[PDB]
């Protein structure tokens, strides 16, 4: 039905292009061809948002709407934008509409999938809670990710969020006997190709043989309604791995806020006014319809990464704010605590994790987490006092809560093995057992005399006496001469 | 349910994702205003519809409700000729309902549009309602009938707290007469899917779901759902209080029902103000929350006791959302992201928080020690701004008990804090108490074998609960008999428990000790 | 104290009166 | 003889009525319905009316046909009281802690029993005999049989070793 149907370009005012059909409009979201020659190098393909009449259907435009003449000719697809699935899609990369942007011959299908599919109902939910050790400090012991949940890396511009899923990637994605994909949310092209060549050369993705990860990118220098709609590319793709083939899959988007500001982009050029601080009045239900589909169903398992830039570092800001209530492990990453020299730059106070709880995770975990958001809590009270009166003004045992305090906030930084370049050390995988027993031991005051620096920009406990040993040595040697 | 047609009033002409304007079909037949409209999507199915807008062209505004996705321009509409009405009864509970009312797999019916009662329909709220929080239900105690807000940042307790209250009912009324039994009704408006299931199963485990029907519109679902969901909640409440009987309703929340009911109105064309909503933002939460009463003698005496959430972001009360709904209500419960963090659990910040029929609402036993606990806290507050005095030692010994993860039965709490009120914890230090409570509630040192002789008073007995509200522990029968069974906890604790504590100096000793300590933050 | 309440004040105020202008300066552009 | 609510109105004290209603009783939840449909018909309870359902509490099983978990006739007994005394505001008559001594020596909860008859002959100064031998027996048959208390609880020394389940 309506496969072939014939249509004309009525109006075009930037992305959004209203087209008149003759024999009354496709279906909302329904994708068209624009089959009129121009002088293009590259096709115009326009997917139908709203209804105007029963003859006329206002679009958004996937490529440039350059050179496009009024009235010329535009036919159906047959239904929504189709993107490719199954196994023959692993290593290949991939844009919003699922052609192959790899230059490495065509791609395999057998089988096409519509972008806009509808969220899980109620009974098809289920809660599978086990801890991913994400091989953190800060986030396996304070915020730790579970199985199945959806994660949220919440911060401002250049504080570690694209480091995060980059050492995610290296910790859980590479030992994973699910496959992964990759939503290239409208961010860099260039931050693309470093995926892309050390996937290749760590052999996650491989050209020879066995591929375990799929590349779907819709980037800055594309227009608004591929950056919008790339997202749900990529989770069409993940939904066959999770439905069909009933899997643990990995979704990685970054940035779910370029889904949002992309949508906000065309609903003001589809003449709706905006709500709070300029966005569109759906924004709540367009993270609504990407989001719950975004989930753990009784046939399959996704456990979606996100990356969310909070704009202005004002995380009252809807966009971040809306998104808050969708998430499982909710990272936030201040700027102050980046430039303060603790990285990653992850604020434990704005963090929470629904499986921080005596149930999930182990009673001993609990508590020895319980303990450093305490303590910290603690410290930032008395940090204003010390900046009123003075550190030696303070009482004998708030004294060594601050020691132990300082030494919490040094030990929570970890060398991360993607960011080599940046810290000029080698990486450090921390076991959720010594994370756990490390932590432990400093709030009991096992280690009051170690010093401070020792535990700044380390892994576990073992690396910590390793870097006391030679702070010791030559602190020795230096006194010596 | 499938709705009743009647007569054929237009076709679709617009779709903007949730929203439609029809044009009028040969005739002009013109719907009637806020009245459901059902759209031949198919030959079989229909796609339900609330009418908005009534334009001078012929033009209906339509708010989409089902099978979005079917909808197109130039199919048949349908009208009702009535406003939405939905299943409500005891039939219902125990399940899960749309704002629509078809149920989730996982009885008359009754009007979501209504007046409120009048002047002369209600009646002064003296029917006390437990939350089961000694930190509540002493300083900011709800009563049967009042609208008591519940505000503060993400991951505060906002929900943890409102669904335990729903939870702590079920000891009650499995034991009471079912005509004073707190029939809860939780609306979920706008949250996940996965949250709504969670809470399913944990209502399930504490035997809830018995006294309990669960409204959802979840984030998946349109905005016309979410903006109608609270409404639909009060509904299925207003059946229990019209025929005599005591209900609970929390809508959470209600800052993700703005952002539909804004949506709705943006889409529509209707003119914004501040903030971007619409004018009558206001007035869609204030008849909502109107509805939540205590009835009169004259009309059964019953009750609609309303729990809204409302979302702040960084503690920003001056939110237009957030004003408006402290406006309506009758005082908030301020959850603070400090103390939540700090270790006191629920973080309820008891100088923020309010009550605004607090005394006439608190049982008789439970309005003789609260009393006391003001004037306790008031002057600790101070001094501990500004040596320990009587009321520094009892009133840090307070905020140590206040700290609970799941809900107190009346009995175990008020006796607790009774002890504190006269002086029974002070020669305890403060990192005993839950190990001092503890060992009150579940335990009994006294009949450990050994110095007991107490004729009827023990906390092992849970039926003397309903003696204690009636006659208070102040009072000639139970106060001698109280006194004793604390004399005995406190010297037995003291000389044999406490003890330990200049003892244990080592090793898998003082570790031992803590995670003790830890599980007994979580049992009252 | 006194002066940065003020300027708080003073920010609320200019807030939503900028909010306000920018989102019905949006309807005059929409007719 | 005549009666106004709070704001003024008249009020039906005809009571009888709605006695012999609570009298085809059955379970005792119906009473409680009964006693709804009198509210809703400007028809306060009387004195009378609540020891009226006292009896149908005493007399009857529980709420209908299938049982309720952790039925307690005397919480729900004592709820009513609360109701009558300080909401309502009518001091219960010395039939009302009657039947409430009943409950007590019948189901063989002879620990609330105690208590009530403290209360009973306090106040309302009358001690009736009967139930208290009745009560005293119960305490009695406790001790000779095995004991009193739970008994798996008391014994047990703790001392450091407490479990939390
Ligand atoms: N774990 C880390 N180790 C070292 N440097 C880091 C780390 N996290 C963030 N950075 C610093 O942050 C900068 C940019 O971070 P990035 O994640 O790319 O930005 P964004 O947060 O906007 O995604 C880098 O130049 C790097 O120096
Ligand atoms: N009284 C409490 N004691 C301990 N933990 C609590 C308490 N109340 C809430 N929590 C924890 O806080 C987290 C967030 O609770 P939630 O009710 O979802 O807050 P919000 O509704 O504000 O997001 C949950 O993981 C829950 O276990
Ligand atoms: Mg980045
Ligand atoms: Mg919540």
């Amino acid at each position: 039905d309506h496969k072939g149907r014939v249509g004309h370009v009525s109006q075009v005012i930037g992305a959004v292009v209203d087209v008149h059909f003759a024999d009354g409009v496709p279906p909302v979201l329904t994708a068209l061809d624009v089959v009129d020659k121009l002088g293009r190098d590259e096709p115009l393909t326009l997917e139908i948002v709203q209804h105007l009449d029963a003859h006329t259907g206002r679009c958004i435009a996937m490529q440039t709407t350059d050179l496009l003449k009024l009235k010329a000719k535009v036919v159906s697809t047959g239904g929504n934008i189709s993107v490719p699935v199954g196994r023959e899609t692993l290593g290949r990369i991939f844009n919003v509409l699922g052609d192959a942007i790899d230059q490495r011959g065509p791609v395999g299908e057998k089988l096409r999938m519509p972008i806009h599919a509808v969220a899980p109902k109620l009974a098809d939910q289920a809660a599978e809670d086990a801890v991913l050790t994400t091989g953190i400090k800060v986030i396996d012991l304070i915020l730790p990710y579970c199985k199945g949940g959806k994660i949220g890396l919440f911060g401002g511009a250049g504080v570690g969020k694209t480091v995060i899923i980059m050492e995610l990637i290296n910790n859980v994605a590479k030992g994973h006997g699910g496959f992964s994909v990759f939503a290239g949310v409208g961010e860099r092209t260039r931050e693309g190709t470093d995926l892309y060549l050390e996937m290749m050369q760590s052999k996650v993705i491989d050209l020879k043989g066995e591929s375990k990860c799929v590349l779907v990118y819709g980037q800055m220098n594309e227009p608004p309604g591929a950056r919008a709609r790339v997202a749900q590319s990529a989770l069409t793709m993940a939904e066959y791995f999770r439905d069909v083939e009933g899997q643990d899959v990995l979704l990685f988007i970054d940035n779910i806020f370029r889904f949002t500001q992309a949508n906000s982009e065309v609903s003001a050029l589809l003449g709706r006014i905006p709500a709070a601080v300029g966005y569109q009045p759906t924004l709540a239900e367009d993270l609504g319809q990407l989001q719950e589909r975004i989930t753990s169903t009784t046939k399959g398992s996704i456990t979606s990464v996100q990356a969310v830039y909070v704009p202005a570092d004002d995380i009252t800001d809807p966009a971040p704010a809306t998104t808050f209530s969708h998430l499982d492990a909710t990272t936030v990453l201040d700027r102050a605590v980046a430039e303060s020299g603790i990285y990653p730059a992850v604020n434990p106070l704005e963090c929470a994790s629904r499986i921080m709880d005596p149930d999930v995770i182990s009673v001993d975990h609990y508590n020895v987490a319980q303990d450093v958001v305490q303590m910290l809590t603690k410290y930032r009270e008395l940090q204003d006092i010390i900046a009123v009166l003075g550190i030696d003004e303070l009482s004998e045992e708030d004294k060594l809560i601050v020691d132990r305090a300082r030494k919490l906030v040094k030990f929570l930084s970890q060398p991360f093995q993607v960011a080599e370049v940046f810290t000029g050390m080698t990486g450090h995988y921390v076991q959720l057992d010594d994370t756990i027993d490390s932590f432990s031991g400093l709030l009991m005051g096992t280690y009051d005399q170690v010093p401070e620096m020792a535990f700044y920009m380390v892994g576990g406990i073992n690396s910590v006496l390793e870097k006391a040993k030679k702070m010791a040595e030559e602190a020795a040697e230096l006194e010596k001469m | 349910s499938f709705f009743k047609t009647t007569e054929m009033i237009g076709y679709v002409h617009s779709i903007d994702g949730t929203i439609a304007t029809l044009i009028p079909a040969p005739g002009n037949p013109g719907v009637a205003y806020n009245t459901i409209i059902q759209i031949q999507v198919s030959p079989t199915t229909f796609a339900a519809g609330l009418v908005f807008n009534l334009e001078k062209d012929g033009r209906i505004g339509i708010i989409l409700m089902d099978n979005i996705t079917e909808v197109q321009s130039g199919q048949k509409v349908m009208a009702t000729g009535q406003l939405l009405h939905i299943p409500v009864g005891a039939g219902v509970l125990g399940k899960v309902v749309n704002p629509l009312g078809h149920e989730v797999p996982v009885s008359t019916l009754g009007k979501v549009d209504t007046g409120a009662p009048n002047i002369v329909s209600r009646s002064p709220v003296n029917y006390n309602l437990l939350t089961g929080f000694k930190a509540v239900d002493t300083m900011i105690p709800i009563g049967r009938g009042q609208r008591e807000l519940i505000v503060g940042d993400r991951q505060t307790g906002k929900t943890s707290i409102a669904v335990s209250t729903i939870i702590n009912q079920v000891r009650i009324n499995q034991q009471i007469l079912s005509k004073n039994a707190v029939i809860s009704i939780y609306v979920s408006i706008g949250q996940r899917c996965s949250n709504v299931a969670r809470i399913h199963r944990l209502l399930q485990s504490y035997g809830a779901l018995r006294y309990t029907t669960v409204m959802a519109a979840t984030a998946a679902e349109p905005a016309g759902l979410q903006y109608l969901a609270p409404y639909a909640g009060v509904t299925m409440g207003e059946y229990f209080m019209n025929r005599g009987r005591h209900c609970l309703c929390v809508y959470d929340d209600l800052s993700k029902q703005a952002v539909a009911y804004r949506q709705i109105s943006l889409l529509l064309r209707r003119p914004p103000g501040r903030e971007a909503y619409p004018g009558d933002v206001f007035y869609l939460h204030s008849r909502l929350l109107e509805r939540a009463a205590m009835l009169s003698p004259g009309k059964g005496g019953g009750s609609v006791t309303a729990l809204p959430i409302v979302e702040t972001l960084s503690n920003d009360v001056t939110a237009y959302i957030v004003t408006n709904v402290i406006s309506i209500t009758d005082g908030q419960i301020y959850l603070d992201t400090k103390l939540f963090t700090g270790g006191q659990r629920p973080a309820v910040n008891i100088g923020l928080s309010v009550s605004r029929v607090g005394s006439s609402a608190q049982n008789a036993a439970m309005k003789g020690v609260a009393g006391k606990l003001k004037g306790i806290l008031a002057e600790y507050r101070k001094l501990a701004a500004d040596v320990q005095t009587i009321p520094m030692i009892r009133g840090a010994r307070f905020v140590a008990l206040f700290n609970q993860k799941q809900p107190s039965y009346f009995m175990n709490a008020i006796v607790s804090l009774y002890a504190c009120l006269n002086g029974y914890l002070d020669d305890v230090k403060v990192q005993y108490v839950k190990f001092y409570e503890y060992l009150l509630v579940h335990r009994d040192l006294g009949i450990m074998y050994g110095t007991a002789k107490n004729k009827f008073f023990y906390m092992y007995v849970q039926e003397l609960n309903y003696l204690i509200r009636f006659f208070t522990l102040n009072s000639p029968i139970l106060h001698g008999e109280l006194e004793e069974m604390l004399k005995q906890h406190t010297h037995l604790f003291l000389q044999h428990y406490q003890s330990k504590m200049n003892a244990i100096k080592s090793e898998k000793d003082v570790k031992a000790l803590k995670n003790l300590l830890y599980s007994c933050k979580r049992a009252v | 104290q006194q002066r940065t309440s003020s300027l708080y004040n003073k920010t609320r105020q200019f807030g939503i009166t900028a909010a306000l202008i920018e989102i019905l300066s949006a309807m005059s552009s929409l007719e | 003889a005549k009666k106004y609510d709070l704001f003024g109105y008249e009020v039906d004290t005809n009571t009888a009525p709605w006695i012999e209603k609570i009298k085809k009783c059955k379970y005792y939840d119906e009473a409680g319905e009964v006693l709804v449909n009198m509210n809703v018909s400007n028809c306060p309870p009387d004195i009378a009316t609540y020891n009226a359902t006292l009896q149908c509490i005493y007399q009857s099983p529980s709420k209908q046909s299938t049982p309720v978990d952790n039925e307690s006739k005397f919480c729900a007994m004592m709820d009513l009281l609360e109701e009558m005394q300080h909401r309502n505001r009518l001091k219960p008559n010395e039939e009302s802690w009657t039947w409430v001594m009943k409950e007590c020596v019948k189901s063989g909860q002879f620990r609330l029993g105690y208590c009530i008859q403290q209360v009973m002959e306090t106040e309302c100064k009358g001690c009736p005999a009967d139930l208290v031998k009745a009560n005293e027996a119960n305490a009695q048959k406790a001790k000779t049989e095995g004991k009193e208390h739970p008994g798996h609880l008391s014994q047990q020394a703790g001392l450091f070793d407490v479990k939390v389940e």
